């Protein structure tokens, strides 16, 4: 009945044009059943089912595509699906690491509050077994330790899976939120030990830093001047707002009075 | 977040995202919070034609975010899809916003007195006298001489005083009850 | 009526504000 | 008449949480009246 | 500071002394 | 209350520090 | 002893005095709140008896 | 056999006194409470019935059974009747039952009568003048009575009473006028049976049909009746919703409003824990040490049991999360200690900054951190050993090598060694600067300064803005 529908899923797609087409018949479903408010009678959440394996490829297109909108709504999808007031689906091979490897992205992103609330809907599931969680975790304490190297050695064995374009934007705010949270303030060091900071061999990063860091930049060595920076006094700065501070704090002692 | 099928050019997917709000939004009541930007795609779209629910949905989503007046600003938007249904209590909060912005909205105009008063839509003025037909068929004067000394104006008031039966005297201790409360001259 | 006397329980509760503010500023100068 | 009566308990109510509020900041003028007559009958003894 | 000080010690006697006799005055009246 | 949320459900040292003269 | 005010330096061979004497407003300022640790546990008696 | 039949009369007339004169004194002196003052509220039998609710939770309850005079279900719950003059002759037939249950086997068992008994109120046609007083006489025999957790063919009787209480929402819904003194009344007593609405749900599954409906109940109570209305449905909300995903830390940011003014006492507490841990899912340490410190000691007077010891237990959660925490086995109590024993090594793991000793704390009490709940920050805590262990061995030693110190940060290569004390500055935690070529790290410190501005010009609002709440507190007490 009505189909073909999975029957591009074991050959996925060359390219985007027959995402697009998915895209289509997937319309079609959603021009019959759409996402809800079909209860049933779950035979007819079977398909919904069928779809969620559409769906959840049609994420992992939706990242090789490297569009936002696409992936953050077939995420939402099945999101609301395992969201949906009737929870017991077939399980699916994906059901899990979906949760889990946009978590990775999630929290190696930097983001520390959003790691806790995503795992925060019941911890019995995520106890239980196929647990990618320990690599995001340590790798964020290879962020701030700072690596580089360990998330390098990290960089060639990923659970992963499937999952690409996200490590790719992922690396890219790992580099230069590196480079915003070093200086300030720090002392001073040597070069190659700068070289180690940014490895390669004698990258061109290196100089794109060392000019936005300013910073320094020595020969063989780097400072922090000057100085450790900018001397905060206050001095009488602090004094204008001292003053303010009783000026409407004496108006409240007038309000009592 | 159901909000993101909105995305996808055909708007077939917007009446079909909008038919999954009205249903499911008790729990989703807080979920369209951060995407009203994304509703406001179809609110200020001319050539989508649900705009009006679109404005039913997000006038949803703003009245459990606390929003009135813009809760009103996307009522008038909302078209005639809007004025026809009213169920659980959405009516006595919107209908508390419409009168009194109308009602202060008249006595601003009374001030002037005349010319260049501020437009009136006629969908806000549109379910002041279509709610009124509550006060005119329940035949209810203590209520219609209520709103009819709300409104601020003679017109409607003049349609008040010439409902039907009797009233026989009863202009007179409502002025009583006008002077009681009256505010000037 | 219930309009009515709805518009009529502001007058007093305004009139007790304004002696709110009075009397507030009133045992203030006592005060001094 | 939803308009109404059963609105008029809205309309209304926001005049009875202002006469609760007004009600607690009359008290707190009622006390204030304890202590300004106080005060005012301590300034009845400075002046006797 | 000392200004601090005042403050901690003008709300240690009134607000403690005033709640006392609040409370006492309400509950031995009602 | 009982009502609302309740009713729901270098060591010391001695040793060492008296070693640490003989190990070096 | 702290009757002589001032450190030595041994590497240079330096001897330098210097002194900031009074803490008195600290001395002010324990003597009040450190007691009204207690002043409050005197209210702990009277404000919670009004609830058992 | 003539001790056990001799010790059975013994027992009743307690029950037959205390919870006869309970609601008859408090629900019959708030009849009169209710025709005049009526201030606010007060309605002070509101407070008194939840001295009788909380006595009635430990000790006799009513039913059971317990086969001790079933005969009080038709009693109030009867009998309006109906006009005020017509009552007080209803008021004279209670002592007319009291004589009639003095005289024969006074109907000591009731059971499958409470499908004619509770629906003869309905049969009376009205009270009519206090839903309360209905409400609370079918109720007062059947919430006690879901403490027997029997589970057979008188769950539906509790369902029962949650439809007579829907009666009471509609109720909730309409009058008013204008005005309802009663309804802060129906706002504590229905949020009793919201919370048994929680138990008697939970004994098979979750709620979520009534998720929607307490969003129906919670949203038409805006804006009207919110006030302890709003706070106590928010907990009957967070609570459940805390079980069950998801939403809610985005959900109560549009809910508030606050929502003011707190009620009842420590109600506020316990949702400052119950948001308290959703502010603690946020991870920010500030908001989550002060709303998970605040909801304790905003709590008195207990008991019981140990809930007020579980706030007291992931309380500090936060504050592992710090980076510094004292060792609390001074405060275990005679139950908290026995809960919380994994919980005891786990902090004194976290005092220590070794990593072996975290993890096979991990390892071993990785069951009761299934019963806790808390778990994805357990290894995410390695990073709060690593900067913790830096802070310590950095301000520790004089100058130590990078392959000194690579034992108990594990790593510590010749690298990553200026990352680990550059980005902790950036965390804001050591001074320590380093020369690298073999290398060395140089911990010295010089700062003075701060402990001054902040302080004290927040403790001018702190002190004047308390001392004016204390204004509107007694100037407005002072009504008697």
């Amino acid at each position: 009945m009505y189909e073909q529908l999975k029957g591009e899923w074991n050959r996925k797609s060359p390219n985007l044009s027959k995402c697009g087409e998915e895209l289509g018949r997937l319309k079609l479903v959603l021009l019959e059943l759409n996402f809800l408010p079909t209860t049933g009678t779950k035979l007819t959440k079977q398909q919904l089912i069928l779809a969620r394996d559409i769906l959840e490829i049609g994420a992992q297109w939706s990242i090789l595509r490297k569009d936002i909108p696409s992936f953050e709504r077939y995420m939402a999808q099945l999101k609301c699906y395992y969201f949906d007031y009737k929870e017991q689906l077939p399980e699916s091979a994906y059901m899990h690491q979906l949760l889990g490897l946009n978590l990775l992205f999630l929290l190696s992103q930097n983001r520390v509050a959003e790691f806790h609330t995503e795992l925060e809907r019941l911890p019995a599931k995520d106890i239980q077994t196929n647990v990618y969680i320990k690599h995001p975790v340590s790798l964020e304490q290879y962020l701030m330790e700072g690596s580089y190297n360990k998330v390098f050695l990290a960089k060639g064995n990923i659970p992963a899976e499937s999952y690409t374009f996200f490590i790719d934007i992922l690396l890219d705010t790992i580099r230069d939120e590196i480079a915003g949270c070093i200086e300030k303030a720090y002392e001073k060091i040597l070069f190659t030990e700068a070289t180690r900071i940014l490895f390669f061999n004698t990258p061109k990063k290196m100089t794109d830093y060392a000019k936005k860091r300013g910073w320094v930049l020595g020969p063989n060595n780097y400072y922090s001047f000057a100085s450790q920076q900018q001397k905060p006094e206050d001095t009488t700065i602090p004094s204008t707002e001292l003053a303010k501070q009783v000026i409407e704090y004496a108006r409240q002692l007038e309000m009592i009075v | 977040g159901i909000i993101s099928l909105l995305d996808e050019d055909e708007p077939q997917l917007k009446e079909f995202a909008l038919h999954k709000l009205n249903a499911v939004v008790n729990d989703f009541w807080a979920e369209i919070s951060e995407s009203v930007d994304k509703i406001e795609v179809l609110y200020e779209d001319e050539g989508f034609r649900s705009r009006q629910f679109a404005a039913l949905v997000a006038s949803k989503v703003f009245y459990h975010l606390g929003a009135f007046e813009e809760s009103l600003n996307y009522a008038l938007g909302a078209g005639d899809l809007f004025n026809v249904n009213d169920n659980s209590e959405y009516v006595e909060t919107i209908i508390a916003k419409c009168i009194d912005h109308y009602t202060k909205q008249c006595v601003e105009n009374a001030d002037l007195p005349e010319g260049e008063k501020k437009p009136i839509d006629q969908r806000l003025e549109g379910i002041v006298n279509k709610m009124f037909q509550r006060c005119l068929d329940d035949h209810k004067y203590k209520q219609a001489i209520g709103i009819a000394l709300e409104t601020r104006r003679l017109d409607v008031f003049e349609k008040t005083i010439l409902e039907s039966n009797d009233v026989p005297g009863m202009l007179a201790y409502s002025l009583k009850l006008c002077m009681s409360l009256m505010q000037n001259k | 009526d219930l309009y009515s006397r709805y518009k009529k329980l502001q007058q007093e509760l305004e009139f007790l504000e304004v002696q709110e503010e009075y009397i507030k500023d009133e045992q203030k100068n006592l005060k001094k | 008449l939803e308009e109404g009566k059963a609105g008029s308990g809205l309309r209304q109510y926001y005049l009875s949480k202002i006469e609760e509020l007004q009600l607690i900041v009359n008290d707190k003028s009622q006390n204030l009246r304890r202590l300004q007559a106080q005060r005012n009958e301590l300034n009845a003894k400075v002046r006797l | 500071y000392l200004a601090s000080l005042i403050r901690s010690v003008v709300a240690l006697h009134n607000l403690i002394n005033n709640k006392i006799a609040n409370r006492d005055a309400e509950k031995k009246e009602g | 209350m009982s009502e609302k949320k309740q009713p729901v459900d270098l060591r010391a040292e001695l040793e060492k520090h008296g070693y640490k003269m003989e190990t070096s | 002893d702290k009757k002589f005010h001032g450190i030595l330096d041994q590497g240079e061979g330096v001897l330098i005095i210097f002194d900031e004497p009074p803490v008195d407003k600290t001395y002010e300022a324990a003597l009040e709140t450190i007691q009204n640790m207690s002043k409050v546990v005197d209210s702990l008696y009277n404000k919670a008896k009004k609830l058992t | 056999p003539p001790g056990g039949g001799e010790q059975e009369p013994p027992p009743p007339p307690a029950p037959q006194d205390v919870e006869m004169k309970e609601e008859a004194a408090t629900g019959g002196g708030s009849t009169g409470e209710a025709d005049g003052k009526t201030a606010a509220a007060a309605a002070e039998h509101s407070q008194r019935e939840l001295d009788t609710v909380t006595l009635e939770d430990i000790k006799e309850h009513v039913k059971q059974l317990e086969k001790a005079v079933s005969g009080k279900e038709p009693r109030f719950v009867l009998r309006a009747l109906r006009m005020l003059p017509s009552t007080s002759r209803r008021l004279n037939h209670y002592v007319l039952y009291k004589a009639v249950q003095g005289f024969f086997t006074s109907n000591n068992a009731t059971r499958d009568f409470l499908l004619p008994f509770l629906e003869e109120p309905m049969d009376t046609e009205a009270d009519l003048q206090f839903r309360p007083r209905t409400g609370k006489a079918a109720s007062t025999p059947l919430l006690p009575e879901v403490e027997a957790y029997l589970q057979l063919l008188v769950v539906i009787f509790m369902m029962n009473s949650k439809r007579y209480k829907e009666a009471q929402k509609i109720s909730d819904d309409l009058m008013q006028k204008i005005s309802t003194q009663n309804r802060r009344a129906l706002d504590l007593v229905a949020a009793k049976c919201y919370y048994y609405h929680a138990r008697v749900y939970e004994f098979l599954d979750k709620l979520d049909v009534v998720r929607s409906f307490l969003h129906a109940r919670l949203r038409t109570a805006t804006l009207r009746h919110d006030a302890d209305g709003q706070a106590t449905l928010l907990n009957l909300l967070l609570r459940n919703y805390l079980h069950y995903s998801l939403y809610d830390q985005a959900e109560k940011l549009v809910s508030k409003s606050v929502f003011p003014e707190q009620a009842n006492n420590n109600e506020w507490a316990r949702y400052l824990y119950y948001t308290g841990r959703i502010k603690a899912i946020q991870l920010e340490y500030s908001e989550a040490r002060r709303t998970m410190t605040n909801a304790l000691r905003k709590a008195p007077q207990h008991t019981a049991v140990g809930f007020k010891q579980t706030v007291h237990k992931l309380l500090i959660v936060v504050e592992l999360l710090l980076g510094e925490i004292p060792d609390r086995l001074q405060f275990r109590q005679p139950s908290l200690k026995r809960s919380l024993m994994p919980y005891f090594l786990l902090t004194q793991a976290v005092r220590t900054g070794n990593l072996a000793k975290f993890n096979q704390v991990l390892d071993q009490f990785g069951e009761k951190f299934q019963a806790d709940g808390t778990y994805t920050l357990i290894i995410r805590l390695r990073h709060n050993v690593i900067k913790t262990g830096v802070r310590m061995i950095s301000l520790s030693y004089s100058r130590i090598s990078l392959a000194d110190i690579a034992q108990k940060l594990q790593l510590d290569s010749p690298e990553d060694a200026e990352f680990i004390v550059a980005k902790a500055i950036r965390d804001g935690v050591i001074e320590a600067s380093i020369n690298h070529e073999k290398g060395y790290v140089q911990s010295k410190e010089m700062i003075d300064i701060y402990s001054t501005r902040e302080p004290q010009l927040a403790f001018h609002q702190r002190i004047s803005f308390c001392l004016d709440i204390h204004n509107m507190s007694v100037k407005a007490m002072r009504f008697p």
